[PDB]
Order: C-alpha cells, then structure tokens, then sequence
C-alpha cells in the first residue's frame, strides 16, 4: 500500500521503482494585468521521476506549450505527468519498466493508475514521507536546463553523480534527501555551503561538487545546522 | 389477481412479498398470498425468527407460472415450487381462499410504490443475473456475492451483474485517459448503453434490481452496483436528458421507499455526494435531492 518509515529500506532492494513527483510540473509567475488584475504566466516545468536505487533522474522538461489553451492547468497537470510517466514506462524494455512506482502526492494516484491500467503489474503507490524533490529546481542545473527548453524534452542525469561507487543507494539517497531538505529550507545558504569552496568543482556530467568522503561529512553536517538554524528561525526556538 | 399459496409455516418467520412484511408464528394457519398484482416482478422474502441471518427470497412472475413456498425441513428453509398440474393448484388456491387462510397483498389503490420501484425489472433479466434456468422464479439471499466481488467464490450462486469499473480498460479509452476518467458518458452512453445493456430501460432495470436485493435482503454487493450505476450516470456530462429525469424518479422512489433506520448501511456517503453536489448531474435530479435533504440531511 502505503510508503511509510516502517517499509523505508524497500527503496533500495532489487525490485526496479520510481518515484514519480509533480510539483514542478505546472508553474507560474503571478503578475498584474495592466488593468490592476492578477494572471498567471506558466514557466517551463518538469517531472521528477527517480529510480532511488540507481540514481536515475528521467527529467521530463514540461514546456509551456502543453498548457496552450487548456483549461484547469493543476488538474491537467497531473494527467500530463501521468501520461509522460506511462510513456516513458512503455519506452522501457520489459526488464527495465519499474515494479512499483511511488507518487509523492497522493492526487497523482488516480491518473497514473488511469494511465496505467495497460501494466496491471505496476503497482501505483503513495508514501507518507515528506520528501524534499520539488526542490530539484534549486539544483543550480536543473533549473537552467529546463528553463532552456524550447520544446518537449526528456534529460537524463544521475542525481547522485558517481557516490554509488563510494556508498549504498541507502546512504546515497539520504544525502540527497537532505541536500533536497536543506535547499528547500534555505537555498541561498544551502547553495553557499555546496560552493564556498571553488577548489571543489561540479563536474560536467554531475549535478554536484567532488566532495571527498570526508568533505561529504562535513557537508552533509552543514546542512544538519542549517535545517536545524532555518527550524529555530522559523519557530523561535 | 394472483395467489402465492404456502404448504404450511412449520417455523416461525418474518414474510415479506415486495415492501409488505408480515410475521407467521411456528405452525400458524397460514397458507399463503393473494391478490398479488398481476404485472409487475414480485419478491417473497423470508427472515426466520430464530435466525435472522440468511434473508432470502424468490423474485418471480405469476405470469410465468403457479409458484408455491413449501417450508423443505432437510434444508431448512422456506422453498418456491411450480406446480405444473394447473388445475391442482387452482384447486388448493380455491380451499385456502375459502377457509381465509391468505394474507392479501395490501395494495393502496393511491399507491405506486412497487411500480415506481420496478419499472424497468423484467424476469428475463433476473434470470439472466441470477443463474439457475431449470426454475422460473430467482433464489438471491444476504450473502450472495457478485461476479465482480468473485473477481476481487462459488460461480453459480453469484449475483452476474454487469461489471462497472471506472478504472479499467473497457471504462477507458486510449488517449483519452483524463478526458474518460473525469467524463464517463463514454463508458455511460457507448460501452454500457449501446454496448452491453442496449438499451436505457435494461440499464435501469438492473439498477432498480440491484437497489432492491440491496434493501430487501442487505445483500452488499447488490448495494455496491445500484451504487456504481448511479455514479456512471453522474459522472457523464452527456446523458440522454429522458434518462437523466427517469433516474430522478427512479432515486426518489428508492429513497423514498428505504427504511430510515437501514440508510447508513444502504446509503454510501461518497457517492451520493459527489452524485448530487459534484457531479455533471447535480442539478438534474432534484426530486432525489429534494427527498434526500430532507430525509438524510446527515449523510449530506
Ligand atoms: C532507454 O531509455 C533509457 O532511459 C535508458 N536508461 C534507463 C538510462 O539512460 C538510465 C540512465 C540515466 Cl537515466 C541516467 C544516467 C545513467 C543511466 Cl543508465
């Protein structure tokens, strides 16, 4: 059914899953109209489906021309990502089309199930875990590659760069949980610590800095604080 | 006039025939009901004092043939029978009549109720969901299960509902994923009605019957598909607009009809508040809101 702390270590086992999130799918810039009313003028988006286990981010870059002249945009949005993410299954090979995907908003249940309803086998799941993956647009890259496109695009990066030849899919995927969290939180100061040091360069395939491992550690301690600074500032604690 | 009459009442039991019910104490002179209208469906329905699990009954026709209920003591329950030899029967229904051992169906002459309620149910489509064609009458109880329930165990006492899913390939079409899912006259008006039923009247007729096994027997997956009939309606914005002002006569009736003690596990709270206050067909079934605002404004 659900996913939830207690089935966390699920993720990284040998059944190949997704997780599908849609909330950088339909986005928009508030502005007045000339006569003082308030519209909305969509801005590039993207669907964020991530194989945890491997690292596989399929960025579908979700142009402004798919919203041209429909109506209920957050609604169609779901659909929409819905309909990519069951292309990109049908793209897949037998043996690579996921087991399992897991939507991080439970509104995509229905139209991924819809969808889906040609792969019986899938199973479409929710989580209870808050996790962090709409701050993807704040990895510096992401944001500039799907703010370039021009048309429909699919991009794919390995959102843990090369860390699985150093550490678990379990650990990797903590560190990116909390990178996420911390850009989230404060992404001006998360982007700070990522990059105060111009030694440490992202390479052109990663969407990281080189850390060493023990750099890793201090940078994953960093960002521990200022989840916790940005929760006293935010609480007064 | 037609006559319904019983061997005896060896066991005490509660005895419906359509929305009446009346109590027979363990080896009351009782031999049976008559004035039964000619027709419509009826339904002889039987709770035993003893154990009031197992509501059954015998959806029938008189038209069809001479029907009796002889209480069977090997299996326990109250059993219809046809005779065949017409002028037997003739001869039994005569004696009872003169020594008043019969009830009579208690029909207001004001009243439509059992018209209203089974408008559209023909005895060939019940013996077409209820699946035992060496006898003219239908057997469903309390606990029968559906094909569609099977599917999520005993294939011959199911209830063969036609299956509705609205998540489900024949509900929707390819490429029109969102377009079917959040408009589902496709599935209403194509797939159902032209498709598989042919016709409104047969869809409603299978409605009002599943409504009925649901109330008169509890049965939950008849409860489940009066439901999702209802739904698949509400739910496409294009709906021939006699069907759509049927249905609300067809809901008022049913409402209006369902004991008001039974309507929290008759009455699914999701469904009729999508189907009166979100659906395409909110504003087209007034005299079932009407009646169900007044009625259960709780559910509301
Ligand atoms: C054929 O269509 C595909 O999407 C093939 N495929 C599963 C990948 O490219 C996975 C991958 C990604 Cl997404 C990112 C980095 C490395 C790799 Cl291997």
């Amino acid at each position: 059914g659900a996913m939830n702390s207690s089935n966390y270590a699920e993720l990284f086992n040998n059944d190949i899953k997704l997780f599908v999130d849609d909330t950088n799918v339909y986005r928009v810039t508030v502005h007045k109209t000339f006569e003082g009313n308030v519209a909305t003028k969509a801005i590039n988006g993207c669907i964020f489906t991530l194989n945890p286990k491997t690292g596989h981010l399929f960025l579908k870059i979700i142009h402004t021309s798919v919203w041209a002249g429909q109506k209920r945009l957050s609604q169609l949005a779901k659909w929409k990502t819905a309909e990519e993410v069951s292309a990109l299954v049908r793209s897949l090979p037998k043996e690579e089309q996921p087991k399992q995907i897991i939507v991080t908003r439970k509104a995509m249940l229905d139209p991924l199930e819809v969808h889906m309803l040609d792969f019986p086998n899938i199973a479409i799941r929710p989580t209870e875990l808050r996790l962090p993956f709409s701050a993807a647009m704040s990895i510096d890259k992401l944001s500039d590659v799907v703010m370039k496109a021009t048309e429909p695009q699919m991009v794919l990066f390995n959102i843990y760069d090369d860390w699985l030849d150093r550490i678990s899919s379990y650990t990797a995927f903590s560190r990116l949980t909390l990178l996420l969290r911390a850009l989230k939180t404060n992404e001006e100061s998360a982007k700070m610590i990522l990059l105060s040091d111009p030694t440490i360069t992202i390479k052109s395939y990663h969407l990281w800095p080189s850390f060493t491992d023990e750099q890793w550690i201090t940078i994953e301690s960093q960002m521990r604080d200022l989840i916790l600074t940005e929760y006293g500032r935010k609480y007064n604690v | 006039m037609n006559t319904v009459p019983f061997t005896s009442a060896p066991i005490e039991v509660t005895i419906g025939i359509d929305q009446y019910s009346f109590n027979v104490k363990e080896n009351q002179p009782f031999h049976g009901i008559k004035d039964i209208p000619i027709g419509h469906v009826h339904v002889i329905h039987f709770q035993h004092a003893d154990n009031s699990s197992m509501r059954y009954g015998y959806w029938f026709d008189c038209r069809m043939g001479n029907f009796y209920i002889q209480y069977d003591p090997k299996d326990g329950l109250y059993k219809m029978m046809e005779e065949r030899d017409g002028a037997k029967f003739e001869n039994i229904v005569h004696n009872f009549k003169e020594r008043q051992m019969m009830v009579s169906y208690p029909k207001i002459d004001e009243d439509d109720t059992w018209y209203n309620l089974t408008e559209f149910v023909q005895m060939d489509k019940i013996r077409k969901i209820v699946r035992k064609d060496e006898n003219q009458f239908s057997y469903v109880d309390s606990s029968m299960t559906t094909v569609q329930e099977n599917e999520l165990s005993d294939p011959a006492h199911s209830l063969n509902y036609t299956v509705i899913n609205f998540k489900s390939r024949e509900a929707i079409r390819p490429g029109h994923e969102m377009e079917d899912f959040l408009d589902k006259s496709y599935y209403l008006n194509t797939v159902m009605l032209q498709g598989i039923f042919k016709n409104s009247s047969n869809y409603f007729g299978e409605l009002q019957f599943a409504f009925l096994n649901a109330m008169f027997f509890g049965n939950y997956g008849s409860s489940l598909q009066w439901h999702a009939m209802i739904e698949l309606i509400c739910s496409s914005a294009t709906v021939p607009k006699h069907m759509l002002d049927k249905l609300d006569e067809i809901l008022y009736y049913q409402i209006k009809t369902l004991p008001e003690q039974y309507s929290d596990i008759l009455l699914n709270e999701r469904v009729w508040n999508i189907c009166l206050y979100s659906s395409f067909q909110k504003n087209s079934l007034h005299n079932t809101e009407k009646i169900m605002e007044n009625k259960y404004p709780e559910l509301l």
